[PDB]
Formats: C-alpha cells, structure tokens, sequence
C-alpha cells in the first residue's frame, strides 16, 4: 500500500561485508532512481536481469543487501572471484535476476564512516585426533560466515585471531577465524545487491 | 712438558690452530692474516691483500669483528663489545667505504646496537636499536624507523627474548632480507605477562648496594611470550611517511592456543617458508605463504601445507628441521623421521602433502649441507655404523641410488669426523676434520670431486705434542638388552690393562647430547688422565640422539629415569671389565650432566664414591618453558605433574650421606638459577649430610672468566686428588 | 665420657635458669609447668595465680603473657613470627582476671607489631600497620591516633632497621607516662634511606624466589629522620581526632644528622630526651617540662648537658641512660672521668657541673636500683678483673660507705653477677653465670641477707661429674706497660709439658670482652674435652671495660690494632711451651670473621687455617649508625682512606699460604652476603684456593635446628682436617 | 585624616613579621579605627590613658599583626614566653597603648593559613658547635630567625638552619617554628607608641 522506504541504508554506521544487512519489502512499490542520485555509482553490473529494468515492475518481493566495501577490493566481489572475500564473508547468488552496485557516500548524506573496513583472512576448522585436521568453511551464496559471531562491529588490529569450541552438536573440534584490516577511505565506499522475485505480488 | 698437566691447560700450552675463512663469492673467500684481511682465490691458491693492518690501527678502538657488504663496496666494524646472555650482545659499528677507502662519518649507526645485518646484495643496512628495527637504503644516509611499539624487557621487534634465543632460535636474530633485499620478514615478541627472575649482581668492589637484575624468563608452565610475524616492502619505503608492515598469520591449527616460530626460510621474493610448533612440541606445520602484488599480504593456504608431527615423542632433536628447497621454488628437501624411527631426507612438493624419501638405513643424516640444481650435500654418521662419526656425502637427485662419500676414505685414521663449509653455488667445499687426530683442514673444488691443497695441517701442535705423554681415546660400544649403546674411554699413556685405575665418569646425558665421538680435544679430562693417571669414561645411554627416535624418545614424559640408571650400569660394566678400581669411581657433570651426576649420587647404589655438580638441575619446574615443556609436558595433575615430582634432587638427599659431594655454581646464573642449587644444599641441611660448596661471585653457566676458569678446575682437581687420595 | 659434639647440637647437659616478673614490691611471678604462679617474698610462699586448665584451651600455642599492673587482665600472645632481632608480629587475645572470661568484643587485629600496657591500671596502646592506637578499656574500641603509618617508609611507635639493630636495641618506641597520663613515642621517615636487595627461595613450592627490599642505611647514606610526640591519651574525645605535640631537640643537635638514643620520663610533666649527632662525637640530655596552658613540651638551655669525647664516641655504644631521685631535681649518669674510666656522676637539672661519688682503676658496668639512700649499681672492682660483674650498694649521704653485695656469697662459684630488683628496691635476685654452675638466690635489702636459694642446678652437677669436662683458666699478660686480659679453655688433664694445637676465638669488636668469668657450655667445650685442642680468647686494644684509653686506641682505625694483637696473643701463647707452633688456628663470627680474615690475610705464618662466619669485609657495605660510630664518614675529608685501608679484599694475595674457610647465609640482612661475595671475588682474581659454605635462607645467626647443627659439623670437619685430628 | 587602609587590607603579618606605619605630620583620628574592631583587650601604659585620642599628633607609631587570644598571657609587660624572646616584645620608654580585637566579617582582612610564632631562635657556635646561646629580641626590633619563613611554617616544629657568616658573629643560626591553628574570627593585636618633640607637635 505504502511506499518502500529505504532510510535505514541511509543513517548511522553502516555494517561491515561479514555482517551484512539484509532488507527484503512487500506489500509496497519502490522508487529505485532516487537512491541511486543519492550516491556516486561506480559499478552497476547486473546479471538476470538489466541495469534499467530493475528500477519497474511490481515484484512479489524486492531484496537489497547492503554494506561498506572498499573500492580497493572490487576485484574481489565480482562473479566467479576467488579470494577471501567470497570464501569467509560475502558471496553473491545468481538464483535471480540481481544486481550489484558499489557506490561512494559524500557527506552530505547522513550514514556515518565506521571505524575502518573489515574482512575474514581465516575461518577454519580444526577437528581431528591430536588436532590434525584443518577444513576450511565456505559460505554459500547469499548466507552469512559462521565466523561473523567473533567480531561483529570490527576487529581491534589486523590478523586478529580468535578461538572459539565447537560443543558436540554443533559437530566437534575447535573454531579458527582470523580477521583482516583495512584503513578507512576518505568516503565511505558502499555495496549494493539488489534481488527479485515473482508470482504477480 | 712431560706429562699434561693442569697448568698447560689452564693456561693455554699446546694450542690448536683453525683455519677460517668467509666465502665472499662461488670461488673466493676471505682470510684474516696477521690482522690483514686476505682474499683467496679457490682454484689456483693465489691471494692478495683486501684490507692492511695499518688500515685496522688508525681507529682509537680495539676492532673485534667485520662484516663487508655483498657488494665488495663498504666493510663494517665493530667495536665496544659487551656481552649480554649466550648469543645476545651490544657494541658500536663505523662504515668504512672501500673505494673511497674513508670511514662514514655521516648519519652513524647509534651506540648499544643489538643487532645488524647487510642485504643478501649491496649494501643495504637493517639493524635493531633499542628493541626497534631501522633500515639504511645507503650507508651515508639516515636510517628509517620501522617499528615503533618496542619496549625494553616487554616487546622486542626484531631481537628475540630470552626464551627464543636460548632454546628455539639458538641466535640473538629475528630479521631476515629477501634473497635481493625487496622484503625484510622480523618478529616481534611480548614479554608483558611473561614472570621475571630477580637475582643479585655484586659488580666491582666500589658498588655499595648491590643491584637486582631482572630477566623475563617463562619458567615450566608461566606465561609464554606471543609472537608475530611481520613483513616490509624496503623497496616502497618513503622518508616523509611511516613504514607500513604486513604481519603473516599462522595456520589456523596452531592457533589453537600457544605456539612458537622456530623456522624463518625464504623461497623466493614472493614465497617464504614458515615453520611453526605448538607449546606441546608433537605437532609443526611447514606454512608456504605467498605474496599478493594487488593487496599487498602474504597468503597462507592450507592446500600448501605440511604437517609434521611425531606420536612417540618430540618433532625434531631439539626442534623440527629447515627446509632446503630448489631454484623453482616448487619442491623441498628436509630431514624427518623415517617410518623406523630414523631421520632421513624426504623429497616434499609445495603442493603436494605427502614426501617420498631418498635415504634410509640405520643411520641419521645429520644435516643437510648443500642442494643443487643436480646433487644434494649431507652430512651423515653412516660411515663404519659409528654414530659419533660424520663424514660428507653426495647424492644424485635424478638416481638417487647413486650415491657417494666424499671425506670417508681420505685419512681413515686420522679424520673420523667431519664438517664442511661450501662456496657459494657450491663449485668448492672447505673440509674440517675434528678428530680423532689433530685437526685437518683442506680445499676442494667440487667439479671433480678433488682435493686443491692444505690449508691447515696443524704441524706446529705435532712437534710440540712429541715430547709429551698423551692419553688414548677408546670408543667402543656394548649391548645391554640387545641395543648398542656407545661409550668412550681417555686411558692414560701407557695403559695396561692388568691395572685398576681409578675411574672419572663424565656425564651430560641431556636428550640427544651424544659424549661418545671420534673428536680431538684436549680438556681437563687430558689432564686428569696423562698426570694423575685417571680413566675418564662417557657413556651415551637412553635418550642420546643420532641413533633413532627408540633410543632417543626413551625418556620422554619421564626426565630423570633412564639416562640415571645407565649412568650406574655403564660404571659397573666399566669396573668388570678388568682395568677399574671398584673402591674409586666417580662422576661430575654440568648443567644436565650436573643434574645427573646428582641423581646419580642420590640413587645409593654404592658405585660411586665422590661426585661434583657445576651449576646443576634440582627441579624441573625451575627452568625455562621450552626446554622442559618439550620433554615433559605441562606440570600440571592433568598432564605429567607427577613426574615432575619424582624427578627431583632434593627428594634423595637422605642418600647423599653416602658420598662426598660438590656442589658449585654462579650467583648469576641465567639459564640454571642459583635458585636451583640453593634448595640442592637447603635439602641437605635438613637431612643432615655434609659436603663441599662453592658459589662464584657475579659469574654465569660457564665459569668462563680467565680468573675463575682456572679457579674452578684447580678446585675439581684437588677434590678429585682427595676423593681418589692421589700425591699433591 | 668427653663431651661430644652430639651433647652439644643435641642439647644434652642443660642449664637450668630461674626468670620470674616482680609484680610488687614483694611479689613475684614464676611460670612453673606451664602454672602461673604467686610467690610471696619474704616468706616463699605460693599461689596459683593461673592453672594449667587455663591455657592450651584457646587452640594455639601460648608464646607469652602480659599480666596488666592492676592483675585485672592478661595478654595471650600467639602466632608469632619472627622478623630481625629484635622485632616480630603476632596474635593478642585479652583474658579478664575477674570474670574469668576471653575478651571477644573488640578483639586486637592480627600481625599486630607491637603492643603495652600502661605503667598503671589496664590501659593498652599497641602498633598495627604502622599505627598506633589507644585502647582504654579491653571490651572498647581502640582509638587510632597516627594515619601516617606506611610500610617501610614511616614508622609510628616502631622502629626501622637500623634503629632496632644499633640505637635503640628493640623494636619498640612507646614510652607511657608513670601513670599514664600520655604516651611519649616516635616517628621514623626512611623515604629517602636506599633499599638493600636480596633473595629469599622459601619452601621447594616456591617457582618464581622472592626479592626481599629492606631499607638499609650503609656508611655515608640516607638516615632516617627522627621526630618524637607526645598524646594526651586522658583527654581523648572518642568523636575527635588524636593530637600530638612534637618536642623539638635542642638547637645543639640541629645543625645537622641527629640521632634519638633515649626517652626516660622523670614525672609526668618532666620527660628526659638524650640525642646524638651523627658524629657520634657530642651528645645533649634534655630535660624538657610540660605547659600547662600552652600544652607543649619545651627544652631549655640550662636544663641541658652535653656530653662528648675528644678521643671517641659517647658512652659504650650509646650515651647511658639517666636515673633520676624521687624528686625529679637531679640524677645519676654513668659518664666518663678524667682518666678515661666510667663512673656515676651526680647531675642536677639546672647545674651543668656534676660530681662523681664512685672512683678508681675499675668501671661501673650500669645502675641498677636508686632509692632515697642507696644506689644500686652492677661493676668490675673486685680482684682488679675486669670480666667480672657484682653488686655494689652505696649511700647518697655518705659516699664513703660502700657495700659489695655480692663479692663474697660463693666466691669460688660466683663471679659474674646480674640482678633483677622488684618495686621500690625492696627484694633483688641474684642470677649469677659463672664461673661455677649458675646459682639464682633470693634477697632482701633491708640486711641485705639471702632469705632463699632458687636455683642451684643440682641436677647439671650430678650429670657433669662422669664427665672429662674442661677447665678455664683467667690470666692476663702486661704488654708495653698495659694489662691486657686473656682466657683459656684447657683440655682435660691438661699437661704443660706436652704441646698441643691452639684454636683463637675472636670477636675483638668495640668494647668486646671475649675473656670473662661466665660458665658456658659451648663448641669450644666439645673442642676442648674431645679433641683435646686449646680454644683461647684475647681482648687488646678496642675492648672495653678497661678504659677509655683501652677501647678508643682504634678509633677511626678499625682493622688497625685488633687485628695485630690477636697476632700477637698467638705469638706469646707459643711462648708458654704447651702451645704447637704449627697447628694455630683462628675462627669468629660478624667482627669476628672481619679480625679474622684480617688476620689470615696479614701474612705473618703464625696461623694454618681460619674460619670466618658471616664476615665484614668492607666498612662501607655495613650500615652507618654502627659504622660511622667508629670510623667517621667515608668522604676525602673525613676517614676514606682508612676505609680502604682496611678491607679484606686488599690482603687477598697472602691467602696463598692459609687454609681459609668462609660461611655466610644468603638471608642475611645484618652483615649481607654481599660482605662474603666480594672476598670470594678477589680471592679468586688473585688465583687462591679455599673452601666456602652458603646457608639458604638463613639469617645472620644460622640458628636453624638443622642449618645450626650442620654449620658446627663443617667447622669441625675442618678444624680436624686441619689439625691432622683423626 | 591619615587613614590607615593597609592594616585592614590584605592578609595579616604574623607577629615575627610585624609591619610598621610610622607617621610624622600628618595629623591623625582614632576610634574611626577603634570602631573597626571589637576590643578584647585595650591596656594602655607607658603616660597616656584614653588621653592618648588628642595629643600634638608628632610621631604616631603603630605595629599590627595576627595575635591569638589564646596567647594573650604572652604579649602583656614583663610576659616571659616565645612571644617575648623571639617574636615581639613591647617598648614601655614612651607612651604605648596595646589593643587586642577580634575581626568582623569581610572587612577587607583576609585569613592566614594559621598563626605562627618561633618558639627556638639560637646561635650553636664555638669549637666543636657545642655552646648554644639564645638570641633574643629588643624591644620594638625584629628576630634574627625571621628571614626563616615569613609566610609561616608548614609543621609545628619545623627547623631551619643557615650559616652566620664572618660578619654575622659565625656559627649556626637554628630557628624552630611553632604553629597555631586558625580561629573562627580572626584575631588581631595592635600597639600604638607615640614621642614628642622639642621643636614643634
Ligand atoms: C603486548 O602485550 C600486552 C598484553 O600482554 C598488550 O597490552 C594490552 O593492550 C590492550 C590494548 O590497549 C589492552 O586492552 C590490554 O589490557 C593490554 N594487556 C596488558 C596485559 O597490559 C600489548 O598491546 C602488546 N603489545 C604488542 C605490540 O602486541
Ligand atoms: C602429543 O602429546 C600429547 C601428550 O601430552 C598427546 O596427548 C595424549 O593423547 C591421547 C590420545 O591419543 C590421550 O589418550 C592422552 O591422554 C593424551 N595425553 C595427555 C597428557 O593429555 C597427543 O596425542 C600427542 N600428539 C601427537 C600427534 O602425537
Ligand atoms: C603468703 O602468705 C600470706 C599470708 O601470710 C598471703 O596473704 C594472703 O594470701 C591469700 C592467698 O593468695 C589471699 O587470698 C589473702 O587475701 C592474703 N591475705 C590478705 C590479708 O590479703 C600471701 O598471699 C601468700 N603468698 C602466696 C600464697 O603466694
Ligand atoms: C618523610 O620525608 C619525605 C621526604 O623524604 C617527605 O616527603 C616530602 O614532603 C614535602 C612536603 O610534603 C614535599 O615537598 C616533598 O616533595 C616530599 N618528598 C618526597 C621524596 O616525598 C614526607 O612528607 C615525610 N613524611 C613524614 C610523615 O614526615
Ligand atoms: C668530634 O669528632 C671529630 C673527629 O671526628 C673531632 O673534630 C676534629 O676537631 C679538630 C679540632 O682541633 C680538627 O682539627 C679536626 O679536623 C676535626 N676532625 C674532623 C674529622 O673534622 C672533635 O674532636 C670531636 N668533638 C668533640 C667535642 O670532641
Ligand atoms: C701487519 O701485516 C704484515 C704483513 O704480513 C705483518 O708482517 C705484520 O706483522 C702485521 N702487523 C700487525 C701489527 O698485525
Ligand atoms: C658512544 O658513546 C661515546 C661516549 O660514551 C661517544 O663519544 C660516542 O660519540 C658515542 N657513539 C656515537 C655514534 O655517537
Ligand atoms: C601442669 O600441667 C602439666 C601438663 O600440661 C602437668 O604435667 C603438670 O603435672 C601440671 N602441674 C601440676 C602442679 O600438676
């Protein structure tokens, strides 16, 4: 009935790649183009779909996942790209027409800069008799990274390590997750994932 | 003189000549003559001069050591040495430039340096000042600081603690440039909740209240101190802004908790080997990281790791070994344990986990000496089965069925043991031969396999040794229960075996310490056994190393057992041999020999009549974490705290009411505290018995002042001529 | 049957001793199979003041009891630990005479360090944390009265180390009034007094030793500063805070470093303050009267007295302490006269000149009793020998009229007298120690008659009569015109014609008198009645009781002339013809092992071995009060030179030629380890070869039941060895 | 109409640093100063009573200070005492009146930190430094010890000690301080001398 309001994305600090927000809308019509004038567009890739249909059509459920990402590592989100990034913290899904925006924030927009950037070198498992065997956990696409509960808001230095056991249910063994550092641009540098479904509304 | 006697001892009589030198290149090395810095050229002998002494005394300093640049461009001199723990150690240093032929008087490297370096090529300087790390692009510039958090006693960048000097590291180091100088790998240790040992330092008569040193030193089971391992790019660097250093995480598996860095090795200028050991030494991992050009960090990945661990005992002998790789970069050679228990040379794959092994049998490699780009270099006791021997060997790495001997056969008889030091791309080899002669010291070039010439023959020692009465050395060995065990024997000049001598046995018996070997020396055991006619025997029981994890991992978990008991039987396999008086056999050590000369003397098995302990173990939880810790675990009831509580000194001092007993040590001693030996003799005065004791003033492990040198051997003598009621 | 080695460390043949407390002028305490016990002097006749059934029933060990003057209550010590010489904390627990009851309300804290009564009634004032406070009543709340109390910087009602050790011989520094109407105490700052550092290993348990930090004033350092107060503890306002009132020194002492040497109250509005610089060359008795309006204490000129030497240091060790008449106008001082002898001078409050009423070649050793027409005084007269004390008694009205009390009583048994007087000087005790077994006989000094004998050891007697004790032989040899003093412990059946070997017993510190007439039962009686070895003591120069020109003949000069008559003693023991010239030996403890290292390091080949326990080796290591009392600052303008002069280290080459053996405990906070370390340093930078022995954790005493009795079984291994003794 | 503004303004002299007016011709008025505080004490000496209010104004000398009532037994004639021997000591050769009153609120008078007079001010000279010889003052001069703390002592007892040059006599001068705590009001002493002439007033 109403109109889809995207003020959360716009006001306070905004969470880190791991530890992503998710907003999905129904029940509601969206006025796409004016977010985008409210940010400084640098990529606009969009896979399912195309870069203007997305912004008309009554959907059954319209999803944007957002989050600060720097630009230095822009490389590293595309489709199909190894690396950190899409291993222990944010994997794009190709199940639907999606797009993916990395845009910039000026000041006058009012989102404040987090601390610095944030991202997962390690999220490991060790299990094993003596401790021996180490397996890597990967995300699936769209899911969060088992190690996001170590550090939500940020990590204090770079290579932060921290420990945590696995109780019997939850398979056994010792949970490994180092994080990663990156200094704070002079704009803050977002990510934009914006998804669609159907069945008429 | 006619015998040996203490005095040519003491006193420095009949001195060994060595012959060393500095390979400058793959076929010239330097050698100092006459305080003149000679450069040799290796195929043809012919030298010249590289530096004058008229050059070494227009300084108003006495020069202790140089160090020239890898460019043959500037030489470095030091000076104002003062000496601080085993390898650590503060002094001065002038840049003489060699083309100009001038000293550097611009921007100079700071008083009280801990440590310095030049790059693998040029003449690049990082050094460590005051617990931080600077880097000088060139010599007449002024350096830059990288680190900025260092802290004296509590945070080290680039010098390690004392834990990591003495037990892990063996050197005062932590910096290492990249094969062309791009990168320099450090580390950096924090010693905050690491306890500190406070003992008392007296110093010159002039000082009116004595001082208290302080040493962080994590006793068996404190506080360990954590590492970090950080990364700089030398070649980004900026004058106007600060250095940016990328610190290397280690694999998640030893993570777990604690851990150390026992291995730094660079591969190439982009992939460097890290090796570290969790605090429950049974498990390493070899970690390949390499380097990421668009963000600027060094990935370590799982699919390139390697695990090395051990299930009967500890990785290594005193930790696990470093990796040697080839000029591709994509392949390692290093010496592990075999599946029999032998440590042998195995063929790794950075990408692969397994490794296929290219030596075997029942011998160890001692150590790997040399990898090129066709054969391998290694140093091994394979030759005649005796593990006390090392010779030079020479495998082909495309037959490696191929295999040959390169120092066995040259003098049988007067060289059983080896080293060797190779030039550079290893076109030449220096031999030096050890013992069981006098020591020998050639050239060899490395193409054919053939001897250049003699650099040291020790000729003068000879003629000098020609006058005199010298003891033989006999190395044998026995079988108790059906295993070799090696021991050796100093019999005096003209032995005969219808006599009982009195017997001395010298003892260390540390985890794969080895006594038994074919090595000239001429020690106090030389006197004692040419003037005063005394039989000195050394006896490898369980835990001596070079034989095999069996014999080595014997005493693990359990310190104070087996090394003890067979400490007791070699001596009473000594006497029914023929040539031991049973009523005079006794036995002195230091450090662990003097830990268990004590256990030995509170065993009251009767054998032994006198004993001395020079700066002795009484208690393992005294020392240091990494050493007990790697043999004994963790003192705590849930781990080995019971073994460490049956292996105490004081616990048998009712039976050192026996013997007569010597209980020496220094007051400031770091390695084994006064604390040690202070409850040694506060349990013996609780138990009644009485012995001889003698502190050294502000001395440390090794009585190793000129002054108390001599005071301390004069003082074992006139024990031992008592013990043993031998003419003064 | 020869007294071993095990009677002596197993404590075989034990003296019997007889101590009680005058609670009266005619009572007494004596504890008697763990009973309190009332005894009636004139009489003997006795009462069970506390049973038996009374104590071991409050579930700790007793240590002692402080029966309040009033018999009213009784302090029960427990938990006591032990801490320097003189100082220690424990455990109080109040027990009340008439209710016969344990005093649970309000109790006394634990690791209390010091505490009193008042000279009157049940008033109590103890130190705790280095505070002190007042409590009227057992069942009340005590009343802080300092709140500047921190550890090891400020010392309120104790004192600090140096204090305790040389001034003040004890721990305590409370003064009450004579019937408690204040409370004289003082105040110590060692804020600016250097620390010394040493070790403490403790128990196996113990991973990580403990670095013990004692502030310690060397020679030439930081002293504490001294202030004293006074509290008016019968206007103490329970609401209000405690107000002390400090009185100032004289401006005499001032000028410089000052040292307070004794609080004596005359009445309570008269108090008397000796202070003495740190030259310990001048000293000053202040008579200081209260203000009642005003409320201070004041000290003025003409009720001063100064005191000093032109040849040493004042007094013995410290200026004497005053005894003043009933009347508080005047008091007897022991000072020194013209000829350098000290004797009682009669002082006046007001009169800057004194006269003295005892004269002659001999001393007066100390006062003892002062009644209104007699005094009681302790001395060395008899026989001209100065180690021997008895009681003397003379009247105030008639000088000449003097009364040994205890000169002929068993002449031949009795030598060495002390004497322990009970309120108003009614009936004293005798406690005689040598030379015959100890005898403790009961008086009264109305006729001055022995109303009974207390103790006589009987049972010592019978046990030493199937045994080949010893003798002991007190002699003297005249020296360069002056008569020095020595004595023997002669093996049994003792042959002059035969040689045997000579052992030294030295000490040879300021006013020291190794030779006197007191029964001992010692090392020296297992060497000589088992080994057959000849142990002898000598006091020359620096031994007091001889006079002033006897005992400052080493002032400024120590290791000068004590050093050298122990040299020569061992010489002219050789000229007596029973001594073996080449088996001569010297062993001492502290200044005892300073004389001998002294002298083994002097290079004269009249000694073989030598033993040193604990010894001094430089003056400058130890602490300044004791030092400097002797030798002066350590300055170019002082005595520096004689300071290095006479160190150990510099005779380190002759030791080429001895048998030295050296001892020392690593606890020691006396004579610290580091006094042993530096001359095992230069013996062996001067390439010498000796035996050496550390005790761990042990004191300057090694009085450990096991460290104890494994230091004198190395010292006789030694001497043995020494002396070819099988 | 000579007022007498400095002695009611600022913080008071303690009695060892006693201030001084001295007035010649100027004629001078009373109980207006009178009228400024409450008489605890007004003991006239030396000639004049109350009469000492006329007169030929010639020579009207006054000493102020901070004087406790509860020393007031030390500041009369003939007093013995550390007020008298080294603090001040009144001069009964010409007519004098001594005045001691308490102060009202803010009159401009400010409050010492607390009250403080020297109760030691000797001279340690001769060999050795063992003669002790008392310095004390003359009627209406200073004390030699009041170079010592004029401000006030921070402790009752603090001692202060100098070298006596050559042509100070040699020795030691030692000076003790005694200090006294602040009364509610404060307390105040004055002494009023004043000398004729031969010429005129
Ligand atoms: C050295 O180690 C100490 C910890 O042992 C680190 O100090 C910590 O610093 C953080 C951040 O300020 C505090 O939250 C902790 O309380 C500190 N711990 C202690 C014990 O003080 C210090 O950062 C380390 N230094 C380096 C360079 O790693
Ligand atoms: C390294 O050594 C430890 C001993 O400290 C081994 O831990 C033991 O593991 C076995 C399981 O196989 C347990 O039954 C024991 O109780 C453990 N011992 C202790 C003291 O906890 C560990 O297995 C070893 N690791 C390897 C790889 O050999
Ligand atoms: C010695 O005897 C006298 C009597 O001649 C005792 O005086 C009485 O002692 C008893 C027991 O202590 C008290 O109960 C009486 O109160 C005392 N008599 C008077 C009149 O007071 C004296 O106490 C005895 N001394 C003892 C028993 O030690
Ligand atoms: C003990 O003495 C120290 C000096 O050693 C006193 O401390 C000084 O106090 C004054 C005034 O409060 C300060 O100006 C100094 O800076 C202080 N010095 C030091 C080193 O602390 C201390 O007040 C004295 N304590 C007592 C109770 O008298
Ligand atoms: C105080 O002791 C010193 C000795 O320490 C004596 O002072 C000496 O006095 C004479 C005077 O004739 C000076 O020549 C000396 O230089 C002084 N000695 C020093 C070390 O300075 C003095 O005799 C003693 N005082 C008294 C009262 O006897
Ligand atoms: C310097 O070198 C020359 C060249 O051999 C040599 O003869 C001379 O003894 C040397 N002198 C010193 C002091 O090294
Ligand atoms: C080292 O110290 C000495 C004096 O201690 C000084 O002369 C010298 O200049 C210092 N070194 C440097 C490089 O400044
Ligand atoms: C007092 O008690 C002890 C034991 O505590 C006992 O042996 C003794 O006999 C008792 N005293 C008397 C006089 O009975």
């Amino acid at each position: 009935d109403k109109e889809c309001d995207f003020t959360p994305m716009l006001v306070g600090v905004p969470p880190q790649v791991y530890n992503f927000k998710r907003l999905v809308f129904t029940n509601c019509n969206y006025n796409l183009t004016k977010l985008l004038s409210l940010f400084m567009v640098n990529e606009f890739s969009c896979n399912g779909i195309s870069p203007d249909a997305i912004a008309r059509g009554c959907y059954s459920s319209l999803t944007v996942d957002y989050f600060a990402y720097p630009l230095s590592m822009r490389s590293y989100i595309q489709p199909g790209s190894a690396g950190d990034i899409s291993l222990y913290n944010y994997k794009q899904s190709f199940a639907n027409p999606t797009c993916r925006v990395l845009a910039t924030a000026p000041a006058n927009l009012t989102l404040t800069k987090p601390s610095a950037y944030g991202y997962f070198q390690k999220c490991s498992r060790v299990s094993g008799e003596h401790n021996s065997v180490e397996t890597p956990l990967y995300i699936n696409p769209g899911e969060y990274s088992i190690c996001r509960s170590f550090s939500p808001y940020g990590f204090s230095e770079d290579g932060e390590v921290f420990r945590r056991q696995l109780t019997q249910y939850e398979g056994g063994g010792i949970l490994v997750g180092v994080g990663a550092k990156l200094a704070m641009t002079d704009k803050l540098e977002m990510g934009f994932i914006i998804s669609v479904q159907y069945g008429t509304d | 003189r006619r015998t040996y006697t203490l005095t040519d001892y003491l006193k420095n009589t009949f001195r060994v000549k060595f012959y060393s030198l500095r390979w400058v290149s793959d076929h010239e090395y330097l050698y100092k003559q006459e305080n003149n810095i000679l450069l040799f050229n290796a195929e043809y002998g012919n030298s010249s001069i590289f530096l004058e002494n008229s050059t070494f005394d227009e300084f108003g300093h006495s020069i202790n050591d140089y160090s020239v640049s890898p460019d043959g461009q500037f030489i470095l001199f030091e000076y104002n040495y003062v000496k601080k723990w085993r390898h650590s150690y503060t002094a001065s240093y002038d840049i003489y430039d060699l083309h100009k032929r001038q000293l550097i008087t611009e921007e100079r490297i700071p008083n009280n340096t801990q440590w310095i370096t030049w790059s693998p090529v040029g003449h690049k300087l990082a050094y460590v000042w005051h617990n931080d790390i600077y880097i000088k692009k060139e010599p007449n510039l002024q350096s830059q600081r990288i680190t900025w958090t260092g802290k004296e006693d509590v945070i080290y960048n680039g010098i390690t603690d004392w834990v990591y000097e003495e037990e892990v590291f063996s050197a005062y180091s932590a910096l290492w440039w990249s094969p062309n100088g791009t990168f320099l790998a450090y580390a950096q240790f924090n010693d905050t909740e690491v306890p500190l040992i406070e003992y008392s330092f007296y110093s010159d008569e002039s000082l009116q209240y004595p001082k208290t040193m302080q040493v962080p030193y994590p006793k068996a089971g404190a506080a360990n101190p954590t590492v970090k391992l950080f990364v700089v790019n030398t070649d980004s660097l900026n004058s106007t802004a600060n250095a940016t250093s990328v610190q290397v995480v280690p694999p998640a598996s030893v993570l777990i908790g604690d851990h150390y860095l026992c291995d730094v090795t660079w591969v190439n200028e982009e992939r460097i080997s890290l090796q570290w050991l969790r605090r429950i030494q049974n498990y390493s991992v070899l970690a390949i990281c390499d380097y990421d050009k668009p963000t600027g960090r060094w990935a370590s990945h799982v699919r390139q790791q390697h695990i090395e661990s051990s299930t009967t005992g500890w990785v290594g002998r005193f930790k696990p070994s470093e990796p040697h790789f080839t000029s591709d970069g994509n392949s390692f050679y290093k010496i592990i344990s075999n599946k029999e228990g032998y440590k042998h040379i195995c063929h790794f794959q950075v990408d692969r986990e397994n490794c296929t092994f290219i030596t075997k049998g029942v011998w160890e490699v001692i150590g790997i000496e040399a990898l090129t780009s066709d054969d391998l270099y290694y140093i091994s006791n394979e030759y005649k089965g005796m593990p006390g021997g090392r010779n030079l060997y020479k495998i082909q790495l495309n037959d490696h069925t191929k295999v040959t001997c390169l120092s066995c056969e040259l003098n049988t008889e007067r060289c059983q043991y080896y080293s060797v030091s190779f030039s550079k791309e290893a076109k030449y080899y220096q031999l030096r031969c050890s013992g069981p002669g006098l020591p020998l010291y050639t050239l060899h070039s490395s193409s054919n396999d053939k001897e250049l010439r003699v650099l040291e023959d020790n000729s003068a020692l000879d003629k000098m040794l020609q006058d005199v009465q010298m003891p033989s050395k006999k190395l044998d060995f026995i079988i108790w229960n059906g295993i070799k065990l090696w021991y050796q024997m100093i019999l005096p000049p003209h032995f005969d075996k219808l006599k009982k001598y009195p017997l001395l046995i010298d003892v260390y018996a540390g985890p794969c310490s080895q006594k038994a070997d074919t090595v000239f020396r001429l020690n106090w055991a030389t006197y004692l056994a040419s003037t005063e006619k005394i039989i000195v025997a050394s006896f490898d029981g369980r835990g001596s190393g070079y034989q095999g994890d069996k014999i080595l991992h014997a005493i693990n978990r359990r310190l104070g057992t087996l090394e003890v008991e067979d400490q007791i039987e070699a001596a009473r396999q000594f006497t029914n041999m023929g040539f031991v008086d049973e009523k005079r056999i006794a036995i002195w050590g230091w450090s662990y020999g003097g830990y268990v000369t004590s256990m030995v003397l509170g065993a009251g098995s009767g054998v032994f009549k006198c004993g001395i302990a020079v700066a002795p173990v009484s208690r393992w939880e005294y020392y240091d974490s990494v050493y007990t810790e790697r043999y004994m675990g963790l003192p705590t009831p849930e781990d080995n705290l019971e073994h460490y509580r049956n292996s105490t000194v004081m616990s048998r001092a009712e039976n050192f009411k026996q013997v007569e007993y010597l209980l020496i040590h220094g007051t400031a001693d770091d390695n084994v505290h006064f604390q040690q030996s202070a409850q040694i003799s506060k349990a013996l005065v609780d138990a009644g018995v009485d012995f001889q004791a003698m502190w050294y003033t502000d001395e440390d492990h090794g009585i190793a002042s000129s002054t108390a040198h001599q005071h301390i051997y004069t003082h074992m003598s006139h024990f031992i001529k008592q013990c043993f009621s031998l003419p003064e």
